[PDB]
């Protein structure tokens, strides 16, 4: 686990999060 | 998504609770790890321990061992004893909280006078640095036997 | 003209607290509010 | 050269090749200038005997307290002030011995400089005259060792020495490598550390730039020591700290990186501790290499040593004269050479 | 839509159409008539590393940029089996930390490289903008927006 976290490769690059709306307008 | 925005919301809220909590009493942060550890991904915990090993370094290299008794190093490592990294709990390190424990208890057994007493915290510095199997690897007797 | 003192305006006068709820301060009502009304009528207005 | 940074020595070098040599000039990588300290007290008080075996030096070794070489870098006491006001300030704020603090003879290498030396000698066993004659001898004897050090030949700070008794002094000595020798055998026996530059830290920028931070810095052996927002602006101010040799390239790693725009700062603040011992002979570097997490003071010196000329190791024996160091060999207080 | 919009009328100089002046609400109109063919950038930080002096730095350099162009060398000359072991090539004498990248390289040319001939200094940064443009078109020219951080009166705290 301490080594995934530590790994520059194993932490992740991140992103935003997402939009309830735009996530309703796709279902529907 | 939420892995990433607990990761940097709740790391940065833990780190912060790390750098503003006082190093003696590690019992609401460990039980903040302890409540918190379901939800905790890998990553986080690597850099929350990472942050804890760092404050308890300090607090190692910064308190005299000869002077500032008052705050046991040793009670105030046993609470992150369990989540501490092998690299930082490993005796034969040449650095770490385990080997900084060492060379203190090695400056204060050479720099000890004997109306003084004996050290506060060396039977359960012993007890941590001591290896279960290994001469080579056991740090204990050989510094205890040589200062 | 600084600090937490307000200018009460029809009895003229300077006051820790003002004499009504939402009175400008001193430094607001004849520096700051001055400065702004310069800056947005000059890139605001028509030439006329 | 020595300069504060990048952009310092960008410009610096810019200048060398356009500016005044007008010509090509190769350019190394970018290392940072070390220091050398102390972490635990010398065991065997060392002692070392003359050329012409008339004079013998006995003394001891041990880490400063915290703040007596900041205080001293500053100016809080002076070699040049009266020596009970020097000694009435370390009582007081250090919780000094009288004796001990009158008996503070040098700061070293220079007026303000991290090293101390002080004599614990008694007046019932050395003469004070030559013990004058000498101890300027000494003065001047320690402000040539300790620009050097032993480990790379980098300067030591964080200090305290301690003349012992036993030693006696005839009249006149010419030669001064001999305690410069006794004092890198002292530092050896107090089994030295060695010291990086660190660079506080501090970026302002948005809420990703934070974020981008604490990644980077977490890469780049650094942590963050503040983290706030600005009042009035949407930007936030993050302080930390970074090595020197770790901090080459992170501003721009940094700036191309962060999805905002950040914008950093790279200070000197202060001398940390490398980690790693620098004498653990167990600990070897690959070349090409990144330095491991325990072995890194040592890789640091070997490869001060190599860039500066010296010999592969310490030499324990060119260090020590023949008959104590065979006696310290034969008791077991150095290692196996 | 005329051909010479307004050349009758005082917002240009004559018949010749060689100068214009526009108010307003009518540069207003033509910026929000523009919006699929203006830049969003306001901030000049974007360009660190993605500008003129930068891509001439990396051709001179022979090195491309992330997403940047690439080039014929400028000095196909320098190997290092050409610097072979004279003095400065020692592995055994470089402390090697993570590694340089060529956007640094760029960044620094007279520091990171050992013959930065023909390299520009490209601007170093530019005072970051705190402007974000308001999304709700109720709101006045000046008000706190939710984006900015708040004020305390014991964040301001005289303290002496």
């Amino acid at each position: 686990d301490l080594y995934e976290g530590r790994g520059p490769d194993d932490i992740p690059r991140m992103k935003p999060l997402p939009k309830l709306g735009d996530v309703l307008q796709r279902i529907r | 998504p939420y892995e990433t925005m607990m990761y940097e919301l709740w790391l940065r809220t833990v780190a912060a609770s790390v750098r503003e909590w006082d190093v003696r009493e590690p019992e609401p942060l460990i039980a903040v790890l302890e409540a918190w550890d379901a939800l905790l991904p890998g990553f986080v915990r690597a850099q929350l321990l990472r942050d804890v090993v760092r404050k308890l370094e300090e607090a190692v290299e910064k308190w005299q061992p000869r002077k500032h008794t008052h705050n046991l190093p040793h009670r105030w490592i046993f609470p992150w004893l369990p989540y501490l990294p092998a690299s930082h709990l490993d005796a034969k390190a040449a650095t770490g909280l385990v080997a900084d424990v060492r060379r203190k208890f090695r400056t204060l057994i050479d720099a000890w006078d004997f109306s003084r007493g004996v050290i506060p915290g060396l039977k359960h510095w012993k007890q941590v640095l001591w290896p279960e199997h290994g001469r080579s690897s056991d740090y204990w007797t050989p510094l205890m036997m040589n200062h | 003209l600084w600090g937490d003192v307000y200018f009460n305006p029809k009895k003229r006068t300077f006051t820790r607290k003002p004499i009504e709820e939402g009175a400008k301060r001193s430094f607001v009502n004849f520096v700051m509010e001055p400065i702004y009304k310069l800056y947005s009528h000059t890139i605001s207005e028509g030439p006329e | 050269i020595l300069g504060t940074g990048e952009l310092y020595m960008d410009c610096v070098l810019h200048d060398l090749r356009k500016l005044y040599a007008d010509m090509e000039v190769r350019v190394s990588d970018p290392v940072v200038r070390f220091c050398e300290t102390v972490q635990d007290m010398s065991a065997t008080k060392c002692y070392a005997i003359t050329p012409n075996k008339k004079n013998t030096i006995t003394m001891a070794a041990e880490p400063l307290d915290d703040g007596i070489a900041q205080d001293i870098e500053s100016g809080a006491v002076k070699i040049k002030d009266p020596p009970r006001k020097v000694a009435k300030f370390f009582e007081e704020k250090y919780g000094w011995d009288k004796l001990a603090a009158r008996s503070i003879w040098a700061f070293g290498p220079d007026e303000m400089g991290p090293n101390i030396l002080q004599d614990d000698t008694l007046p019932t066993e050395v003469d004070k005259k030559r013990l004058a004659t000498v101890k300027e001898s000494i003065r001047q004897g320690f402000a040539w060792a300790t620009r050097e050090g032993p480990l790379c030949e980098e300067p030591i700070r964080n200090t305290k020495f301690r003349l012992i008794d036993v030693s006696l002094f005839p009249w006149w000595w010419p030669n001064y490598s001999d305690r410069s020798t006794c004092l890198l055998f002292l530092f050896l026996d107090g089994l030295p550390r060695l010291m990086e530059p660190m660079y506080s830290v501090s970026m302002t920028g948005p809420q990703s730039s934070v974020s981008m931070v604490y990644n980077i810095l977490s890469r780049r052996r650094g942590h963050v020591l503040s983290d706030g927002p600005i009042a009035g602006t949407p930007l936030y101010r993050v302080n930390g700290l970074i090595p020197v040799i770790d901090s080459f390239g992170f501003e721009t790693d940094l700036r191309i990186n962060t999805p905002g725009q950040a914008m950093v700062s790279l200070v000197f603040d202060r001398w940390s501790i490398v980690p790693g011992d620098p004498l653990d002979r167990e600990q070897v570097t690959r070349p090409l290499q990144m330095a491991t997490a325990q072995a890194t003071a040592r890789d640091f010196v070997l490869k001060t040593r190599r860039r500066k000329g010296l010999s592969e190791d310490v030499t324990v024996a060119k260090f020590l004269e023949p008959e104590f160091y065979q006696s310290l060999l034969e008791s077991g207080t150095l290692g196996e050479p | 839509y005329d051909h010479q919009p307004l050349i009758d009328t005082p917002h240009v100089n004559g018949p010749s159409y060689k100068r214009w002046n526009l108010t307003l609400p009518q540069m207003a109109n033509l910026y929000r008539l523009s919006e699929p063919l203006v830049s969003d950038v306001v901030d000049p930080n974007y360009f660190y590393l993605f500008e003129l002096k930068s891509f001439l730095t990396a051709k001179a350099l022979n090195v491309a940029l992330p997403g940047g162009p690439r080039f014929e060398p400028l000095y196909k000359d320098i190997d290092p089996n050409d610097e072979d072991f004279g003095e400065f090539n020692a592995m055994d004498r470089i402390i090697f930390r993570n590694p340089i990248r060529t956007e640094t390289r760029v960044a620094y040319p007279y520091l990171y490289n050992s013959r930065p001939r023909s390299v520009h200094l490209s601007w170093h940064s530019y005072p970051q903008i705190v402007y974000t443009k308001t999304e709700d078109p109720e709101l006045p020219a000046f008000y706190f927006d939710t984006s900015i951080n708040p004020i305390s009166s014991r964040a301001v705290a005289p303290k002496n």
